[PDB]
């Protein structure tokens, strides 16, 4: 029952971000031993919090996850704008990363020393990302069977990547990682590029928020399940840091901040055959990293709807094929917007500032629900310096990335406080305006018949 | 709500909408491929990218030749032992070369006691010096041994006779090749007869070894006819002569005697130094010293600098020193013959907390001609300007461009820079970023503009601008 369920949590972590952030991670920290800093603390941090969701998790039982648990404390407004950011900023920026990472990935072998055109990135990313919704919007089957191929994609990379990386361990190869010596760059960077790491590192390390709540099938929880995070989430920073020393033993770091791709910089070495297999294998990666995000997007949808948010045309289904057509078609326009647009690694600072605030707030919820009403039965009880420890590392990185990046930390709070008055006329208005709520029935009713789409049975 | 009815939908929905719905499938899947193949067309329309040349181990970096070790050391440690410790501060001058004197035991213009296979007791033996050579190959650092017979004598390569000591030196060549050295110099070779044909069988003798062995021969004839006799049958050779050591005190003689140069030898591989084995306070006073810094780290070639180049070690400033070797100003207690006679800005423990001094600016230089690769490689293309000064352009396919304004005259000078006959691939715009100066003055990384860009006298500034379409 734990062995199994351990693997669920590992191969639900590990993903498409150890191809991305480490160069992210790099040109952000300097040296190369303060960046393997980066990749402990920020595995370290991860399993606090992940500590907090498991106690929420057995406190209130819920479907929803992190959503429901900011309706119950910070009821009405605080819960409507964890479901305002997670449909229009966190789902539309996490599958346009993945989508860009694809496009830069079999582009770089042709090119391999000048730029791409960024017109035939964009255009690339788009083509990946409108044919997995065709997938997806019919037979919930087919896009099932299909992420296991992607799954074996990311392991025969990751494979590769850590056994050639001891063997230049055994050879002379060990020259900036082991040495202890090359650990001198640009110091001039403030504290504040050294929390812009940390939002890029904790992008690898996405989907452990809404993972440790579906794990339900386990055994004897209560006990069973506070012992999976102890083994699961310290095994993929192990499989971070071995990947990250493999990095610089086969180039030098000057090198790897040149590189767009970095596993096939590093395939480019080492052999001569992996100049093909490297490109594959990633680029089956970042297919697996947008089917698997297209999946969990539509269950927010569902919980938003049956709670007076976000209104009925969304959360219906197909009547043949359980399929959601009109919650897949709106996180697929929304992603094409995030696309011909910003860059790609600010787009990664975008996500994980908003990410963030959001892990503070369900957090301090559980202080607050330690305060106000004790005597609830809690099976999961962990020490109180817990997630205090967490709200000292939180407040310490939202001060240092306004302070470093002011224009795309201040544009994703004008978003949250965008929801403010559209929640008013949203959820708290008097039903007296006819002329407007028969539109609701004209474009329900409109979308209902161009699908054959239709409202569940519950 | 707005729901229908699982079974009200069905016999409301397609009577006419069964065919509309496939008119959006099919404008979706035909929409698909319109995009798949506008992106094939887009990606093949691009241009390509260019080759990287295969580049050696002396065409990333400078150079840096030690004549005297017991100069350059102190006598208290004037040995090859004492050189392994110094090997941290060459690291830091980010330099690849370790061009060191010659240790052959020559005595005194005697041909039958020269021997080139074993070294002068007065710095050590094959023991400490195959220790030097595996603690330098640590830190990616290559020694050159330099193998001029008669180096303590008045005249070199032994003028009583020829060909003897031209086989004294080709049994030199496979003997310390075999120890591990990665290359030779030859120096005044103008005191040879049959020079051009000699220089042809010791160049075989180098590469026949290995492709990245290097042979380096020194000249003091400052013409270019004399050059180019010796360059016209070898093409791997590393000349080092005194071409540039004129005065230079306007900017277009400077600017003429290096375009002539790379025009005569087709843009060939050069060699770019103000002497063979003397430094840069001679033939320069002290204001024209940190022009010439940045003009030797940012021309195509490899830069070679004795020692002493860095901190502008100057022979004449204290008295009592051989002008051929001056002692290495390490610290206060480095010249303890004249007390209290040095400084603290003329020593290299002063100068290297100081932000705004010669050797700030020459780690400041060597690390960018170390790592950007429109100045390791990159072409090179001079144009016009005012009345007097040099300004040239470094531009490799799709890298960084840099751009270098000289101003060797003495007033203030405005620029006047015309990008009129610039190749349209590296033209340059409006605004520059500017990257460091040789005043201070000047705020760095600052978008100037380069239409009105008024300058200093004795002033050089390095600007950079991205690759643009
Ligand atoms: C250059 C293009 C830029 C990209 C813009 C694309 C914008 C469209 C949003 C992306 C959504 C695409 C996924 C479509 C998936 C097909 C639905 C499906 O799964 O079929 C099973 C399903 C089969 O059901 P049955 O055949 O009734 O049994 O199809 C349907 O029932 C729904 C059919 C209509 C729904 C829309 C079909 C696609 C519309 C896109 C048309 C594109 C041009 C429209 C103008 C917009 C401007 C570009
Ligand atoms: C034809 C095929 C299409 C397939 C289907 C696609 C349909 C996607 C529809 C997109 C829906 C997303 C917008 C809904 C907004 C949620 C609001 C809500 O809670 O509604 C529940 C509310 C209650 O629904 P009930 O469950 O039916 O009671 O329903 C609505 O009121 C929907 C309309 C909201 C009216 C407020 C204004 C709309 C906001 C959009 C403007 C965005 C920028 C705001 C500018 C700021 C300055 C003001
Ligand atoms: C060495 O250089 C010579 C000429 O530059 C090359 O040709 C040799 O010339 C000598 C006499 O000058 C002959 O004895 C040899 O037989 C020639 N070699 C041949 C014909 O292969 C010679 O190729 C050069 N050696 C190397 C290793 O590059
Ligand atoms: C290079 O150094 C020599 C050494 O003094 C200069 O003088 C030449 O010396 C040799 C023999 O010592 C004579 O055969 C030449 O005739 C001398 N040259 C002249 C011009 O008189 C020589 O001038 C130096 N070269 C340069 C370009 O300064
Ligand atoms: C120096 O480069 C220029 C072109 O960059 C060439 O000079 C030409 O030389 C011929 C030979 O007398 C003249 O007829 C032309 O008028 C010159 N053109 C220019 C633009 O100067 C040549 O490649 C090099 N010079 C020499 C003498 O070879
Ligand atoms: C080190 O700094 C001193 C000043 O502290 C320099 O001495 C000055 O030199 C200039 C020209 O050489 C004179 O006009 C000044 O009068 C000198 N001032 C003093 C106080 O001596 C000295 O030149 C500097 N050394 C180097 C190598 O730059
Ligand atoms: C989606 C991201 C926030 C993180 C994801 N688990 C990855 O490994 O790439």
């Amino acid at each position: 029952g734990l062995v199994s369920a351990c693997g669920i949590i590992v191969g639900n972590i590990i993903g498409s971000g150890i191809f991305v952030s480490p160069k992210g991670v790099l040109e952000n920290a300097g040296s190369v031993g303060l960046a393997l800093i980066v990749w402990i603390v920020t595995g370290f941090i991860t399993v606090v919090g992940a500590l907090c969701y498991a106690e929420l998790g057995v406190t209130i039982p819920k479907s929803g996850g992190d959503y429901s648990y900011v309706k119950d404390i910070f009821g009405g407004l605080a819960g409507f704008l964890r479901l305002w950011i997670a449909v229009l900023v966190i789902y539309p920026t996490n599958q346009a990363v993945i989508a860009l990472t694809f496009s830069n990935y079999v582009l770089q072998p042709l090119f391999p020393t000048c730029f791409p055109p960024e017109s035939g990135l964009r255009l690339l990313a788009a083509i990946c990302l409108l044919l997995l919704t065709w997938v997806n919007c019919s037979s919930v089957r087919w896009a099932t069977r299909v992420q296991d191929i992607f799954t074996a994609g990311k392991l025969l990379a990751l494979a590769l990547i850590i056994i050639m990386g001891i063997v230049q361990i055994c050879k002379g190869e060990y020259f900036w990682l082991e040495p202890k010596n090359a650990f001198e760059n640009f110091q001039e960077p403030d504290i504040g590029l050294v929390a812009l790491a940390f939002l890029q590192g904790s992008f690898a390390y996405g989907g452990w928020n809404f993972l440790n709540y579906v794990t339900e099938e386990l055994v004897d929880p209560y006990k069973n399940l506070p012992r999976a995070i102890f083994i699961s989430i310290p095994l993929v920073t192990f499989v971070y840091v071995f990947a990250n020393v493999a990095y610089v033993t086969a180039m030098s770091p000057q090198e790897l901040l040149a590189s767009n791709a970095v596993a096939v910089t590093f395939g480019e070495k080492l052999l001569g055959v992996m100049a093909w297999i490297m490109p594959i294998s990633v680029a089956l990666s970042t297919f697996g990293g947008v089917n698997g995000s297209l999946f969990t997007s539509s269950r927010l949808f569902f919980a938003g709807a049956r709670e007076g948010h976000l209104p009925s045309v969304l959360a219906m289904i197909h009547v043949k094929r359980c399929t959601p057509i009109p919650a897949l078609l709106f996180t697929c326009i929304s992603t094409l917007l995030m696309l011909v647009t910003s860059d790609m690694y600010t787009l990664i600072n975008y996500v994980g500032f908003i990410n963030y605030l959001f892990y503070g707030v369900t957090v301090a919820g559980q202080i607050v629900l330690r305060w106000k009403k004790p005597d609830i039965p809690r099976p999961i009880k962990i020490n109180l310096l817990f997630p205090i420890i967490y709200l000292l590392f939180w407040a310490f990185l939202l001060v240092f990335s306004l302070w470093s990046e002011p224009v795309v930390c201040g544009i994703g709070l004008a978003i949250m406080l965008t929801g403010v008055p559209v929640y008013f006329l949203g959820v708290y208005w008097q039903h007296k305006p006819k002329c407007f709520s028969d539109f609701i029935e004209l474009l329900t009713l409109v979308s209902q018949k161009m699908c054959v789409v239709v409202y569940p049975e519950v | 709500t707005g729901l229908s009815k699982e079974e009200l939908l069905k016999v409301a929905g397609s009577p006419g909408w069964v065919r509309t719905r496939w008119a959006l499938l099919l404008l979706f899947w035909l929409g698909w491929l319109g995009m798949l193949a506008g992106a094939v067309v887009i990606i093949v329309r691009a241009p390509r990218c260019r080759e990287l040349p295969a580049q050696k181990w002396w065409h990333t970096g400078a150079l840096y030749r030690i004549g005297d070790l017991q100069a350059f050391q102190g006598h208290g440690a004037g040995n090859l032992a004492g050189l392994k410790g110094r090997l941290d501060y060459l690291s830091s001058l980010k330099v690849k070369g370790l061009v060191l004197g010659p240790i052959h035991k020559n005595q005194k213009d005697d041909v039958a006691q020269t021997d080139l296979l074993q070294i002068d007791p007065n710095f050590g033996s094959k023991e400490d010096f195959d220790s030097l050579l595996q603690s330098a190959k640590k830190k990616s650092i290559r020694v050159i041994l330099d193998l001029t017979p008669n180096y303590r004598g008045e005249n070199s390569w032994f003028s009583t006779q020829v060909d003897t000591v031209a086989t004294k030196v080709k049994d030199a060549l496979e003997f310390w090749l075999q120890a591990g050295v990665d290359g030779f110099q030859v120096r005044d070779i103008e005191n040879l007869k049959d020079a051009s044909s000699f220089l042809a069988e010791w160049q075989n003798i180098t590469k026949g070894f290995s492709e990245d062995r290097l042979l380096i021969a020194g000249t003091n004839s400052s013409d270019l006819q004399q050059i180019l006799s010796l360059l016209e049958s070898n093409k791997d050779l590393l000349l080092t002569s005194s071409y540039l050591s004129d005065s230079g005190s306007t900017g277009e003689h400077t600017k003429s005697l290096v375009t002539q140069y790379l025009n005569a030898t087709g843009n060939r591989w050069c060699s770019w130094s103000l002497s063979q084995a003397r430094l840069l306070t001679s033939f320069l006073p002290a204001q024209l010293l940190r022009l010439y810094q940045l003009m030797l780290f940012t021309l195509p070639g490899t830069p070679v600098f004795s020692y002493g180049d860095e901190i502008g070690l100057d022979a004449a400033a204290l008295p009592g020193q051989p002008m051929e070797a001056p002692v290495m100003l390490w610290d206060e207690s480095s010249f303890p013959d004249i007390p209290g006679a040095v400084s603290a800005n003329m020593t290299v423990k002063g100068q290297s907390e100081d932000p705004g001094s010669l050797l700030s600016l020459f780690r400041r230089l060597s690390d960018q001609r170390s790592k950007e690769r429109s100045l390791l490689h990159g072409d090179f293309h001079a144009f016009s300007a005012g009345p007097g000064l040099f300004s040239y352009i470094r531009h490799w396919d799709q890298n960084e461009r840099f751009l270098v304004v000289l101003n060797f005259g003495d007033v203030g000078l405005s620029a006047g820079l015309q990008a009129s006959d610039l190749p349209a691939s590296a033209s340059l715009p409006a605004k520059a970023d500017l990257l460091l100066s040789t005043q201070p003055g000047r705020e760095e990384g600052s978008p100037l503009e380069l239409e009105r860009l008024k300058l200093e006298p004795h002033e050089g500034l390095l600007l950079r601008f991205p690759y643009a379409a």
